[PDB]
């Protein structure tokens, strides 16, 4: 819950993954709540294969249905990511906003902040699974109008976590991601100079003392 | 005969020996040893373990006059299975800088005593040659479809060396070079890497002037050897086959794995230099306190 | 000034504009005029285009031309032999 209090939400699945397990509720708000947390953190951390052996690794989290407003919502939205349902994904969005993170101490910190990831999530997995779409299309998929959808797109392609570009002229959209050698090279080398830079300093300090 | 070869394996002390041979003939200006030929053959791989001197006379004036003691030959073989009993005549040793057309002659007399055609080594005196100082060759008798009668000639086969461990650390052990012509640390096979492109060069110049030779001074044209030539340009590359792209990929790959081995060792070295300086100032209170 | 500067934009920009599209970003009000500087600047314009790769590839081979060539061009043989002697210094 502490690691759920601030940005670091892949500490926070590792950890509340062998709470689900075991569970220990004196001093330690109440089990119900324990599953709305993993399912935040759930959704965030992993993509669709990873997510579905999680809560099928947790027989407990369906067995307990949902009982409350908050784990409902979280819950509903859980299995639209990893079945591919974007039909009625775009609406529990908007329900996860209202009936868990404003509500709960430690999200109220992640409402603009949950809001904004959670949608690069939905648009990244059909996007690399394409080589193109039509804008319309991928609007009526989600619900939304081919205007409002840009909006939301073009916000999250150039901080380039999602690797794509849009025609306005075709409406098509282009997916130009490397997962090839190109990809492992483009990565290999932000690290590479990082131990330049490290060398840097330090080889400079040690040498004047 | 054996009309099956492919190769000649050689040992180190069949080449010493003729050389030592040849100085106690006293042999010089056309006037070369020429001893027995001893080893295993029946074999594709001509195996040459060792070689004797026979006494023998060659004519200056002629050299399709010569002399061979044909008697000697059979007592010596006696003796060579008193050291190993699987040692016979598999050919001839010249001791000259090249070939002669009085060898063909010469090669006729061993016919009638090899159960395998029999084999032209020409041991250098001067030790010539870019890789070992051998030349071999071996007598085939064939036809020729040029157009031309049937030949009895002398065909090129690799040289190559077979050498017992016992003996190869006698070779070593004799030897006090670091070896600069084989392999070793990056500098060494640099050397050696340099090497390889400038033999290609001195064997890349022979055949362009043996090409003006064919149609100006007018020497036979050998359609065999042309034929490996033409073979020389269907297995030469052509610039932009997406296999030749692909060694610029290659070579990013490998000068990556060189580009993260320098940074490790550039790491590893910079732990000593802050070793050293602990020594040093270790080594202050210590002069310090003197 | 500015005719000359927009002149060296329109090379990255186009490789293809009608006259009319010309005479505009040039700033020019008359038609003999865009044919004058075109002449000038060595634009290959025929049938009323302009063909601005012909431009890009003048001014890149310009560059390559001034020798300095053999580490311009940068040898793929040259970057191991200086890797190696680094080493062996």
């Amino acid at each position: 819950i502490h690691c759920l209090a601030v940005r670091n939400f892949k500490e926070a699945a590792k950890l509340l993954v062998d709470s689900l397990a075991t569970f220990t509720s004196i001093e330690l708000t109440s089990y119900e709540s324990i599953a709305t947390y993993a399912s935040v953190t759930g959704l965030f951390t992993l993509e669709r294969t990873d997510l579905k052996s999680k809560v099928i690794d947790s027989p407990e989290l369906l067995s307990l249905i949902s009982t409350t407003a908050a784990l409902q919502s979280i819950s509903s939205l859980t299995i639209s990511l990893y079945a591919s349902d974007y039909a009625s994904y775009f609406p529990y969005l908007l329900e996860t906003y209202a009936n868990v993170l404003i509500p709960c101490k430690y999200l109220n910190r992640h409402a603009d902040f949950f809001v904004r990831e959670m949608r690069r999530k939905v648009y990244a997995q059909l996007l690399e699974s394409y080589k193109t779409l039509s804008l319309k299309s991928m609007a009526s998929a989600f619900g939304v109008s081919v205007a409002f959808l840009d909006n939301d797109l073009g916000k999250f392609i150039p901080n380039k976590q999602l690797n794509c570009v849009i025609d306005r002229v075709n409406g098509i959209v282009e997916t130009n991601r490397p997962d090839n050698k190109n990809a492992q090279y483009h990565l290999l080398v932000k690290q590479g100079d990082g131990l330049l830079t490290k060398l840097q300093k330090y080889g400079a300090a040690v040498r004047l003392t | 005969m054996s009309l099956q070869h492919e190769k000649v394996t050689i040992a180190p002390l069949v080449l010493l020996s003729a050389l030592d041979h040849y100085e106690r003939t006293q042999t010089k200006e056309n006037k070369r040893c020429v001893g027995v030929i001893l080893g295993d053959a029946n074999s594709s791989t001509i195996r040459v373990t060792n070689s004797f001197a026979l006494p023998f006379e060659e004519d200056e004036k002629n050299s399709d006059v010569w002399f061979l003691d044909h008697n000697y030959i059979e007592n010596m073989n006696e003796m060579c299975k008193k050291i190993n009993a699987k040692e016979k005549l598999i050919g001839w040793y010249h001791s000259g800088p090249k070939l002669r057309a009085s060898d063909l002659k010469i090669n006729e007399l061993f016919k009638k005593y090899t159960q395998n055609n029999p084999l032209l080594l020409i041991v250098d005196v001067k030790q010539q040659g870019v890789g070992l100082p051998t030349d071999a060759y071996v007598a085939i008798e064939q036809v020729k479809d040029d157009g031309t009668s049937t030949e009895k000639t002398f065909l090129h086969l690799p040289c190559t060396i077979e050498a017992e461990e016992a003996e190869e650390i006698g070779v070593e052990h004799l030897l006090r070079d670091v070896r600069d012509q084989a392999a070793g640390g990056l500098s060494i096979r640099l050397t050696n890497q340099l090497k390889s492109l400038k033999g290609l060069q001195s064997k890349l110049k022979d055949v362009v002037e043996y090409l003006d030779k064919v149609i100006n001074k007018e020497l036979p044209i050998n359609h065999t050897i042309l034929g490996k030539l033409q073979d020389v340009f269907n297995l030469l590359p052509n610039l932009g086959t997406p296999d030749d792209d692909e060694i610029d990929v290659e070579n990013h790959d490998r000068i990556n794995i060189s580009n993260n081995l320098q940074k490790a060792l550039t790491v590893k070295t910079n732990d000593e230099l802050m070793v050293i300086y602990i020594s040093n100032l270790v080594r202050s209170i210590i002069a310090f306190d003197d | 000034a500015i005719r000359d500067e927009i002149a060296k934009n329109t090379e990255l920009s186009y490789d293809f504009l009608p006259l009319s599209n010309i005479k505009a970003l040039l700033f020019f009000n008359n038609e003999k005029e865009t044919e004058k500087f075109a002449l000038e600047r060595n634009w290959p314009i025929v049938n009323s285009k302009v063909y601005f790769n012909n431009q890009s590839k003048e001014k890149a081979d310009y560059e390559d031309e001034m020798m300095h060539e053999e580490d311009q061009k940068t040898n793929i043989i040259e970057k191991a032999m200086d890797y190696a002697i680094s080493i062996e210094n």
